[PDB]
């Protein structure tokens, strides 16, 4: 029952800043993490296959890092596209859990 | 390379001494994956020779996948039974849990080797030895689907059959061996990939060096369990060994029957020590491998296996030195069959020649240099090349060492044959001595009453 | 090209029974077991369980035991869920997903509201 | 999938119970033919690379035909000998009669499978797995003969070597195995053709289903006799098995030495039940497979073989329950060698720990959870992952079941060691009891006279 | 082809008689070389499909060379141990001396076969079965080096992979078998080359004819030691056999338990002669091959092996005729276990049916033609096709001969069961008679005192 | 010693009729039969490889049928070619035997 | 293309000896053992025996035992028959045949009449 | 194309130390052990020993024991000789050679004269 | 220590004669021999790979013969090239030895 929590439950940024989101695991999920982003009423599309190796198709500004119990998604630049809600989920063992959700809006 | 030997006439045995040890004490289960593809129905009409050969190879590929999916769905009686693929079976049952293949598939994503930690705590060393999904999809599927199956060059079909032959051969080996293959062939795990696995196991550098110098003895000592086809991947478990005990003194003991050399066919009694085989030394005690075929031998190192062994004290070596010592009961067997034979040792050849058999020790340039008489004797391998006992010509090993000879009296010249218990297979010297006394007790009670 | 098309919106009353279906094209349906994930208005996402696409044997999360029932038709290449005894709390968006390399793959949701 | 287990401390043994049976009771000899061709001397001059490769393949084909023509022209000592290919030998001798190949050649004419009735009354199921005469003649011979050996495309040589590789591999397997090949490989009889054979054997539907679900255990249990080359055809006999007994209770019995735990090296006596191995149940009596390696094991079904078995009553199961029962003489062996060992069972691990050996039962996450004392004990596979006895680390099987434990007194605490007959390999309890009495009779006659 | 048989009811055994002998008495070590090449770094840029396939094949060739270089750097307990590749090991150590490969390379220069005399006096028969240096250098290296790797036709890559597959398969066999391969496959030494070797060995013409008629039994009886890679050549030693004894009378002896047929489970005693197996006749004495699986059998000739044999007089045949003869102690074993079994012989089937087991002898057209009673009996193979004992259906061999039947009284009807020593595995008749007397001596001393 | 007998020891037909010949086996020759036809002083050329599967090269009007102990050759139409003597032989076991012979002449 | 050419006509006297030969081209002569079939004027066809083309071992029908003798030359690829002590009843046509798939293959006959 | 290039001429004094080198190109240096052969003015040719190119283990002829020492650098693909305590009799021509098929292959000599 | 000796320690011939050189082995070197020739200050180039099979690259007039203990090199015709010193060496076992040397000059 590994429960995860995100630190910036709210968020607000400009159109050129570099923002960073973090997730804290209640257990040692060695490397396995992923970061979905949900647009205005869509299905959560994933951004990274793992804590580090991002997923093909997404822009390179997203850069994940971490291991074990402390992970960090970093949007290296904001654009009109990079706005929504960002969840984070472990897929190490069942049952799977999600972060509280990080809402990102304009400054 | 300091191998020696020591024949003991008093007991008719010979102990080689200059050996080392690599005793398998544990297992290290890897996981070897293969990215399979999903053959979508090739909706194309046209039967050119190249297209037909591609179709035949694709059909062999699908058949291999289907067959794999159906494949998934003297003292050796004292060893004790033990499951040999218990670790691989456990790891297969763990990878059958939901999620464990998803994590493996995500670890081996950008690289071709990772160290995944399974949910039950064990850290396994995954590996991706073949990538056939990549070739199949990217190269074949466009040519098959878009242009209505019009192939240009003939190199592509040879490329595809070359890439597919390894999967077909893994499938054949699994089909024949019932999904558990030993020894691990070169189709399962090639030599470069076996060395890449050895260089990443959690072991000392000495063990990595040893295992990298004897990869054939590491193939001859592992298993390749067939595990899973699920979520579009083929995975089998290679149950590599790990030798926790290395570079210790081992010594082989060659025994032979020591019979009385009377003239007739009766009134004779034999004797034979049974504890023959590779002895070694691991941690304060002596391992004992009674079969002597559970242990492979190299230049100077004995690759034994602690699953087929017995743990004993050093008084086994004490028995080797002296046989009537009080600190151990040396294991002998009796008989009455004076049969002639010879135990080819490593730097010599024991030769027992009883009855009216004609035994000799022959060179190659000169001829018969020695004529053994009644009794078991021993010749080195310096001036001997073959040994002829009866009608059975034995050859001798030309290994180089310092063979010795320890003269003594045959211990069987101490037992009066009228009381010698002459039917045993798991006796000893204290047991035989107790039998002899009770016999003499019976005789004295009969003749004093 | 991996698609998981899902049913349409729905409106029911507390105490009814509802069946949401998820069609899965683009791969051999029998490879990946399909997972079901519930969302909620204002709350976070919730993973409820999966159903093996070979034996049909389902498994449920401790929060979604007792009424939710998973089922599929191997031939039709589609899996569906059934929520008996609908309640005012069962309202939200229900997702069907399968294992991608690391993350999930989500099909469009089915907003199932339960009002009177 | 209801496998259980039951350790009996009173006798130091463990009986798994939730098994089924597929006992091979008979053979069903098929006949597998291959239409060969007659290579007429290729009178053509010109050595283009394609023509040269075709010539090399034809030479390998002729060499295979020639080589085939030259190929044609504790209680395991109670089993009894039996010829394993007697049926295939008989069928080969029948097909060597004049006319029997002519009828086979005329049955498999339009189809690729028939049921020919041989002259001696037996109905055999012929089959034509390969047709190489067709390809060779129709495709190759015109191109080689008419146009003076001028080949156009390079797909034909690859096609021919693909078609010929199966014949070459059958030839290689026959050459190495001396014309009798077991197990039947995928070159002899592929999986689709093995299933086509199984679906036409004269057997119930349950047996067809079983044999179609375990084709690897049917390859591991048959033979492929090489029979004849005559009248321009190659024919070999596949000696498939047929299991007349199916879905009955089988139970494995794991035994281990039960020794007295005195402190010294003497004054001790051991004991071991010898009737270890797979038991089954066929028709009113209990089969007994003493080797336990004559029987392959699957998920829950034991594929045994009645050739390597012994037929016994149900009082063997009676011995399993109680060992001093009067309706059976349970088979035990004696010794005096307190050696430490462990018999890895299916849902547990028996652990005998005598002398000064240090035995333990270790988990993987916590470590050493148990320390066995003197005496043989038993741990399940719930909270155990490895078992370490002496210097030999044993792993445990992670099969799921309901292991039990039946406490009781070790029966060896009833024999006074002064009369225990301590050298046996085929003894029993009534035999040992008779030995003990006569011994006590001798003692009483000595001390009252 | 005059095979006969003779069942002796008095002892429950059956002796086939019409056999011949080819007893392996020595070894003849050949040397098989392969001219390797030195792969100079292919300095060419360009990755056409043909060039890429050539590069992949060259890489497989270099890998094979590297892997080879790393490869270089009842009475069976009376046989006696013997090294089987001692001759090949010696020849490898001799070819490792400096100069011995230079002379071999200069002998096999213009021809493809020579007889080199090594420095230590032995004359070895070298041979050059493959020439890959020639093809590689002359054909490949110009095309790879001059024109900057621009290959024209696709036949060259198929030619190269065909030529290289044999080296790759030799490498695979050596890698799996740890550099010692038995039996010698068709990749090591083909059939034409095996016959070319046999036609040049220093042996009589009869032995050449025999070895040329049974090349599969000569593959099944030799070894292929892997010797050296040095001075740009690959050499392995084939340790062919040579049969000094040919065309002598051999006879197999099939034994079976002869038990008393009392009604109960006790009060019964069994008996079994242990000297079962192939006997032969070499030079004034009888060889004895106790396993009966050390000897391969052909149409009428038994290909035995004197390494696994025992030399005895002709009084073994005397025991075969009469068992109480004074000129030999026939070897019997005792028991008390009335178990039902059957020993399928060559022209019959011994059938022992004790207890309450139901044994029958069934034909195929009529059905059950005979119902055996208590006691061991014997039926020929004229009107019998299967034999059913208990739950184990035995088939019978359809070899043609003149089976006999020698009626007599079961010798076990002479021992009073109150003194029959009922636990033996290496007993005899004089030993059992001595046990019985001492027992009767004890009884008379007890009852007269 | 399986002896075979043909029912129409004589025969006569038109140039358009469908005629049928039969052979009765004295034993159970499961399927193995063949029908030769001998022209005016030639060697008997076979018409069928087996009781049912006719032989290549002959016209399709010949149609054999039967199994075990009752077989039937049927000439579905007569022409000037289809005239001679028709024998029938088993090839199940030795020695082989022939039918009495069926002589077919014009009506 | 399988041919079995046979000898020419003959005329002999009762009590002589005659040798009819059959040449066999179109196949490996050592594959199929050759069979011999006797016809008769007015009587039916008679199969008399065969001779293996590997060992030469002949076998005869009970009606043709005692005088008829089969022989062949493997090198020349031809087999021949010999009828010792010709009689007035030995007149007819003698055929040489081999096993086709089902039926035989007949070569042209040799009318051997025995008159005085 | 097999070449064995050797050092240049030399002039020394009795009692010195000298090192003659032999470079070997055209083949895998580790295949053939290299042999050393001494010539002499007016006398015949003399073979002195060899040195394995894998382990470096040298072996000497009984006439050339005590001072002559063989050595090589596997990486550089060259082997060299060292003649300690030069004497007036050590003058001549020293050759480096390897096994061809039957005979040797000689590189150009190094005339090493020892005068005062 | 097989020591070899050559019979014509000196030699002299014309430009058209056929001359023969012999070597006598002190042991049974079964077949293994070779004949080098040294020009005016060069390295000894070999002429034959073995007692019989001459070496490629040399002219065909050189013809070796012999076996065991008596060998013969024969220059079937002399030219200005065929002049120097001719040695002979066994390569059967170590240590290797050479013949005394045969000096060939003009007549
Ligand atoms: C001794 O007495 C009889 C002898 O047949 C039998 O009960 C058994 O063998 C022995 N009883 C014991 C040892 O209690
Ligand atoms: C007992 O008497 C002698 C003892 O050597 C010998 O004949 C044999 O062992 C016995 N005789 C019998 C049992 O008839």
């Amino acid at each position: 029952d590994i429960q995860m929590t995100q630190s910036p439950a709210s968020l607000s940024a400009s159109v050129g800043e570099t923002v960073t989101i973090t997730c804290r695991s209640s257990g040692n999920i060695h490397n396995f993490l992923t970061w979905y982003q949900q647009k205005q009423g869509k299905s959560p599309q994933f951004l990274v296959y793992n804590a580090k190796t991002l997923a093909d198709g997404v822009s390179s500004r997203f850069s994940g890092s971490g291991s074990g119990t402390q992970f960090s998604l970093k949007i290296n630049s904001l654009q009109p596209e990079d706005f929504g809600i960002y969840y984070c989920q472990h897929f190490w063992t069942t049952p799977y859990t999600f972060g509280g959700g990080t809402k990102l809006e304009i400054k | 390379q300091n191998i020696t030997e020591e024949f003991y006439q008093s007991t008719c045995s010979a102990v080689s001494k200059g050996y080392l040890s690599a005793l398998r004490t544990g297992w290290y289960t890897s996981v070897i994956t293969i990215e399979l593809s999903n053959i979508k129905e090739n909706k194309c009409n046209g039967t050119d020779a190249k297209v037909k050969l591609i179709k035949q190879e694709l059909d062999k590929y699908k058949n291999a996948v289907t067959e794999l999916q159906l494949l998934m769905q003297f003292l050796g009686f004292l060893l004790g039974v033990g499951s040999a693929i218990a670790s691989g079976v456990a790891v297969c049952k763990v990878l059958h849990l939901e999620g464990e293949v998803n994590k493996i598939k995500s670890a081996l994503l950008s690289t071709n080797k990772a160290v995944v930690s399974l949910s039950n705590g064990v850290s396994v060393l995954t590996f991706k030895v073949l990538d056939l999904k990549n070739y199949i999809d990217k190269q074949l599927l466009p040519i098959l689907n878009k242009q209505s199956c019009s192939i240009s060059n003939i190199e592509t079909v040879i490329e595809f059959q070359q890439k597919n032959n390894r999967l077909l051969e893994i499938t054949r080996e699994f089909s024949v061996n019932a999904g558990v293959t030993t020894p691990v062939s070169t189709y399962m795990l090639t030599n470069s990939e076996l060395l890449s696995l050895i260089n990443d196991m959690p072991i000392t550098n000495d063990q990595k060096k040893l295992m990298s110098n004897n990869v054939q003895i590491v193939r001859q000592q592992s298993y390749s369990i067939m595990c899973i086809i699920k979520e579009e991947v083929l995975a089998y478990v290679v149950q590599l060994p790990l030798y926790g005990v290395i570079d210790t003194p081992c010594w082989k003991l060659h025994t032979s029957p020591l019979c009385t050399t009377n003239t007739k066919e009766g009134s004779n009694i034999c004797l034979t020590r049974t504890d023959r085989g590779w002895y070694c030394d691991n941690a304060g005690s002596v391992s004992f491998f009674p079969q002597a075929e559970t242990c492979k031998v190299q230049s100077n190192r004995v690759f034994c296996d602690t699953m087929n062994s017995l743990t004993l004290p050093s008084e086994v070596n004490l028995c080797n030195v002296d046989i009537f010592n009080p600190k151990y009961d040396c294991k002998i067997m009796t008989s009455k069959t004076d049969v002639s034979s010879s135990v080819i040792t490593s730097l010599g050849a024991i030769v027992s020649c009883y009855g009216k058999t004609k035994c000799t020790a022959s060179n190659k340039n000169r001829g018969i240099i020695k004529t053994f008489s009644n009794g078991c004797d021993y010749v080195s391998n310096k001036g001997v090349d073959t040994v002829s006992v009866g009608n059975t010509l034995y050859y001798v090993n030309k290994q180089e060492g310092k063979s010795l000879y320890v003269k003594g009296e045959p211990i069987i010249n101490f037992y009066d044959p009228l009381v010698f218990p002459s039917d045993e297979f798991d006796a000893s010297i204290s047991q035989v001595n107790e039998k002899i006394n009770q016999s003499l007790a019976f005789i004295r009670k009969s003749d004093e009453l | 090209q991996i698609q998981l098309v899902q049913s349409g919106p729905e409106l029911k009353k507390p105490g009814e029974t509802v069946k949401i279906s998820c069609k899965a094209s683009g791969y051999t349906f029998t490879d990946y077991s399909m997972h079901w994930l519930k969302q909620a208005p204002g709350k976070g996402l919730k993973w409820m369980g999966w159903i093996t696409t070979e034996t049909g044997e389902p498994t449920y999360a401790d929060d979604f035991k007792g009424r939710f029932a998973f089922s599929l038709e191997t031939s039709a290449s589609t899996a569906y869920l059934q929520i008996n005894n609908l309640k005012n709390e069962d309202t939200g968006i229900y997702f069907c997903a399968r294992y991608y390399y690391g993350p999930f793959y989500w099909g469009q949701g089915t907003l199932v509201t339960v009002s009177t």
